[PDB]
RNA sequence: UGGGAGAGGGUGGUGGAAUUCCCGGAGUAGCGGUGAAAUGCGCAGAUACCGGGAGGAACGCCGAUGGCGAAGGCAGCCACCUGGUCCACCCGUGACGCUGAGGCGCGAAAGCGUGGGGAGCAAACCGGAUUAGAUACCCGGGUAGUCCACGCCCUAAACGAUGCGCGCUAGGUCUCUGGGUCUCCUGGGGGCCGAAGCUAACGCGUUAAGCGCGCCGCCUGGGGAGUACGGCCGCAAGGC
């Protein structure tokens, strides 16, 4: 669900949260987390690289374990569900009978107090983590490795999920959450399920404040700055674009493809995604 | 050449006797109506019900063609 | 070059095409009421049909063909006349079966079709 | 559903006498028990209304005999919607 | 607990030892969702009427049992988690009805 | 207590036929559509044909003049959860009954909100024809919507244009579903023709619109008008 407020101030009268049920420890594991070194968006040069950040809340980045495959066998108790704010997913607290606690994101269904394993003999249930050759065409899964002992590269933000469509040889065909069709290796990793959290995209963010929690800058359109600014800038009174609307950098950017062409991965993908 | 008199005492409502069943099915793979069967009302539904479960099963077919 | 093999007859309230195959169900030849020469609604015709099924059998005959069998699929007016044409062709007919697609109420049809 | 035991156990625990069945008591008892498992089915079949109807007519009809009960034995009454927890 | 007779098909391409380890899992599912068998009926391979997973032929097996109300689908569930086991149809037992 | 019939309702699974798109093979000069045409599609390889894949939606034969529900309405198949109902036995309770101003719930289609989904179909819209014009009827396209979830709307030729319960007043025939002894008898539903009687007529007639009792709703010339004002409900459309 997600908690609506009473119009008591201009902006609690469109402001949402999340519910927040389903977490149960609301402490991250200390031997689990370090600090994160904030950038304010700028590089090890001190420049500005990506515009218009900073300025948000301090936070502790939690170790999650985007492998698996590095405990196969060793089952684990899901000890807490906890809230991880460097992300849109909820993660697990992984309680191994190995002794080892590790940090995953928890996918939607995830009980806490059941069990999880990760290998090829794995029972196809929520939680648990195979290659994508074991697992069963047409079921879906999350956190998906893109090449073998690499880590899991898909399917990793709020309430998403890929699905299996069949198999070719090494490889096997998954539907990413773009829609794209994409021959991702058998051997990879992957973890049965949805992500959890669904409810993420409904949150109304509410007011000016809020984005600035979340480390968002205001964030300035051309239109309302000088030619040395933008293509978009300058003009008396108010002014429409006056050519193809452009970057500040000025390149096009309405409809302009920018995938490099000649991509060595171009091979594996067979349809680019949908809308 | 009412099918219900052309056979013995035998159960609607048994979905695995294909031997039986396929004598229900026009040459076309259509359901034969009361009219071709000679089943009663009641009858008609059990037969029905029982024949559809079969070609799940793949023991009866869903359609076949039309030869001349 | 085959001997036996399959002779396809489409044939619709606007026109009748027939395709000739190989046993595999590759086509080998085809032909249909534009092919014969006609235009417009005439192409719908019996007649048409008849010309239709025969140029396909003569372009069959050309590449070694001796034996068909006839797959119908339509309900149109020209249907029958291309089963005489075949037969009186110089072909075997060694079978006839209808094959026409019904739905077991799939798709809802046009307008006009309801 | 209900199994037949169950509601033996249930028409036991109510009968006026070792014999007694379709009595107040008895009648209530048993209506009681179906309204209590219906409730539960659409609590979690909020959209069953078909059945819903049901669940009101079972309810007025348990509501029409306690209203008999209390008209004719107050004590009677009153002791049956407290052993099964009842008026509200 | 109810009556039903579970049916199943499974690869007809098979070996007799991936044939009996399929078998293995089904006998054990069984087991634990309950299910008690009474009579069985294994009608090895059958022509079916049409193809399925692109295969004219079909290993059949039947199984009346006894089990649990609540379990009956949670198992045909489990029942088809495997790629040999092609149809799973549990059905409701019920005392023949007779013609003539 | 024991038994039955059924597309009654809800959740989860699941099967094949077909349409569409996509990949491969093979193949060539048109295909499509109509009253006849044209727009359209096709040598940049279409149609027609075979193989594969993807996705949504609706369930052909059975199917009925049939069944079920209070109405709206409900149809492949399976399982679970669940309502109503009929029969037989004649065991239990002892008038505990009937109706019902308000209230409460349910309520086809279209429509609205948030998020999914989107094959076919298709308001709006574009084009081709027809035409005096054609903001239409026909044809080629086509977006909402049609589908799912949750929440709104609460309307109708929501009709049997026939409120509910009960008693009494010839029968003949077709049908569904129970119970007897099964020739047939006896219940409960679904039609038809009809005694008596009703009715302005048409027609109704044990499924009354017959003869009677009870309770509720409603009518009082046509238009103005289901409009206005007020009030209540709705996000709005709008409803009462
Ligand atoms: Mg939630
Ligand atoms: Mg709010
Ligand atoms: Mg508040
Ligand atoms: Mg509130
Ligand atoms: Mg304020
Ligand atoms: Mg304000
Ligand atoms: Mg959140
Ligand atoms: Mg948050
Ligand atoms: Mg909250
Ligand atoms: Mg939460
Ligand atoms: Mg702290
Ligand atoms: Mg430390
Ligand atoms: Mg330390
Ligand atoms: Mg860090
Ligand atoms: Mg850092
Ligand atoms: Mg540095
Ligand atoms: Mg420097
Ligand atoms: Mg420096
Ligand atoms: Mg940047
Ligand atoms: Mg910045
Ligand atoms: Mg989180
Ligand atoms: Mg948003
Ligand atoms: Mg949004
Ligand atoms: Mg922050
Ligand atoms: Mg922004
Ligand atoms: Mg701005
Ligand atoms: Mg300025
Ligand atoms: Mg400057
Ligand atoms: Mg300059
Ligand atoms: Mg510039
Ligand atoms: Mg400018
Ligand atoms: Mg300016
Ligand atoms: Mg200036
Ligand atoms: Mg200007
Ligand atoms: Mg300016
Ligand atoms: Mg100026
Ligand atoms: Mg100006
Ligand atoms: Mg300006
Ligand atoms: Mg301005
Ligand atoms: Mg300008
Ligand atoms: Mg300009
Ligand atoms: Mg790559
Ligand atoms: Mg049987
Ligand atoms: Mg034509
Ligand atoms: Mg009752
Ligand atoms: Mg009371
Ligand atoms: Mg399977
Ligand atoms: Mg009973
Ligand atoms: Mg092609
Ligand atoms: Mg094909
Ligand atoms: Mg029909
Ligand atoms: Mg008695
Ligand atoms: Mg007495
Ligand atoms: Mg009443
Ligand atoms: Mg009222
Ligand atoms: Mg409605
Ligand atoms: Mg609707
Ligand atoms: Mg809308
Ligand atoms: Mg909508
Ligand atoms: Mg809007
Ligand atoms: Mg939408
Ligand atoms: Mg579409
Ligand atoms: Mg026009
Ligand atoms: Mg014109
Ligand atoms: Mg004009
Ligand atoms: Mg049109
Ligand atoms: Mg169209
Ligand atoms: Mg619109
Ligand atoms: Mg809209
Ligand atoms: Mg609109
Ligand atoms: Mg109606
Ligand atoms: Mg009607
Ligand atoms: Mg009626
Ligand atoms: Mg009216
Ligand atoms: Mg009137
Ligand atoms: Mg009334
Ligand atoms: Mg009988
Ligand atoms: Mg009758
Ligand atoms: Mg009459
Ligand atoms: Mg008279
Ligand atoms: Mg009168
Ligand atoms: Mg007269
Ligand atoms: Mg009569
Ligand atoms: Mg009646
Ligand atoms: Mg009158
Ligand atoms: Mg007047
Ligand atoms: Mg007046
Ligand atoms: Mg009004
Ligand atoms: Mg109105
Ligand atoms: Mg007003
Ligand atoms: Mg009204």
């Amino acid at each position: 669900a997600v908690k609506k407020f009473k119009p008591y101030t201009p902006s609690r009268r469109f402001m949402t949260v999340a519910d927040f049920s389903e977490i149960t420890k609301t402490e991250p594991e200390k031997s689990l987390v370090k600090p994160l070194k904030k950038t304010g968006g700028r590089n090890n040069q001190g420049r500005i690289t990506v515009r218009f950040r900073g300025g948000g809340h301090k936070r502790l980045y939690r170790i999650i374990d985007f492998k698996r495959w590095d405990k196969v066998g060793i089952p684990a108790k899901v000890a807490a569900i906890e809230y991880d704010p460097n992300r849109s997913a909820r993660i697990a607290l992984l309680h191994y009978v190995d002794g080892e606690k590790r940090y995953i994101i928890a996918p939607d269904g995830l009980q806490v107090g059941q069990q999880v394993v990760a290998g090829p003999d794995a029972p196809i249930q929520v939680g648990n983590a195979l290659p994508l050759r074991f697992i069963p065409v047409g079921t879906v899964v999350h956190a998906v490795e893109l090449e073998p002992k690499k880590g899991a590269k898909l399917a990793r933000a709020a309430g998403t999920s890929a699905q299996i469509q069949g198999r070719e040889g090494d490889y096997v065909i998954l539907r990413l959450p773009s829609g794209e069709l994409r021959k991702v290796h058998g051997e990879c990793y992957a973890t049965v399920g949805a992500v959890g959290n669904a409810d993420h995209k409904n949150i109304v963010l509410g007011k000016a404040g809020r984005s600035r929690w979340l480390g968002r800058r205001p964030h300035v359109r051309g239109a309302a700055m000088n030619p040395v600014d933008h293509p978009h800038g300058g003009g008396e009174g108010r002014a429409p674009r006056g050519r193809p609307p452009a970057s500040p950098w000025g390149w096009q950017t309405k409809g302009l493809k920018t995938r490099k062409r000649r991509k060595p991965s171009s091979r594996f993908i067979i349809a680019r995604r949908k809308k | 050449a009412k099918v219900k008199a052309t056979l013995g005492e035998f159960d609607l409502r048994d979905y695995r006797n294909v031997e039986v069943l396929k004598r229900f099915l026009s040459e076309t793979g259509k359901i034969l109506p009361r009219r071709r069967t000679g089943l009663s009302a009641k009858e008609q539904r059990i037969l029905a019900k029982t024949i559809k479960r079969a070609r799940i099963l793949g023991l009866l077919p869903f359609t076949e063609k039309l030869v001349r | 070059q085959v001997a036996s093999g399959r002779a396809y007859i489409h044939a619709s309230y606007n026109n009748t095409i027939v395709t000739i195959t190989d046993p595999d169900g590759n086509p080998i030849t085809w032909s249909s009421g534009g092919v014969i020469g006609y235009k417009g609604s005439r192409k719908g015709t019996p007649y048409a049909a008849q010309l239709a099924a025969l140029d396909a059998a003569k372009k069959a005959m050309a590449y070694g063909m001796q034996s068909v069998d006839v797959i119908v699929r339509g309900t149109g007016a020209g249907r029958e006349q291309a089963i005489r044409a075949l037969q009186a062709s110089g072909l075997q007919v060694k079978s006839i079966v209808d094959d026409t697609p019904v739905p077991h109420n799939g798709c809802r049809p046009k307008k006009k079709f309801r | 559903p209900i199994t037949k035991e169950e509601k033996q156990k249930v028409i036991q625990e109510f009968a006026r006498f070792p014999g007694d069945t379709g009595s107040t008591e008895v009648q209530v008892a048993l209506l009681t028990l179906r309204i209590n498992r219906l409730s539960e089915h659409l609590k979690v079949h909020k959209k069953d209304h078909h059945s819903h109807r049901g669940l009101l007519m079972m309810v007025g009809q348990r509501r029409r005999l306690l209203r008999y009960l209390q008209r004719e034995d107050p004590e009677r009454y009153r002791a049956l919607i407290e052993k099964l927890g009842i008026r509200g | 607990m109810r009556r039903y007779e579970v049916n199943i098909v499974l690869n007809p391409n098979l070996d007799q030892s991936q044939l009996a380890l399929e078998k293995e899992i089904i006998q054990r599912a069984l087991e634990n969702y309950g299910a008690r068998v009474e009579k069985v009926e294994e009608l090895g391979l059958r022509r079916l009427a049409y193809p399925i997973a692109k295969d004219p032929q079909g290993y059949f097996l039947w199984y009346q049992v006894e089990m649990p109300e609540d379990r009956v689908n949670d198992l045909a569930r489990e029942l088809r988690i495997r790629d040999n086991v092609r149809r799973v149809m549990v059905v409701k037992s019920q005392e023949p009805f007779l013609a003539n």
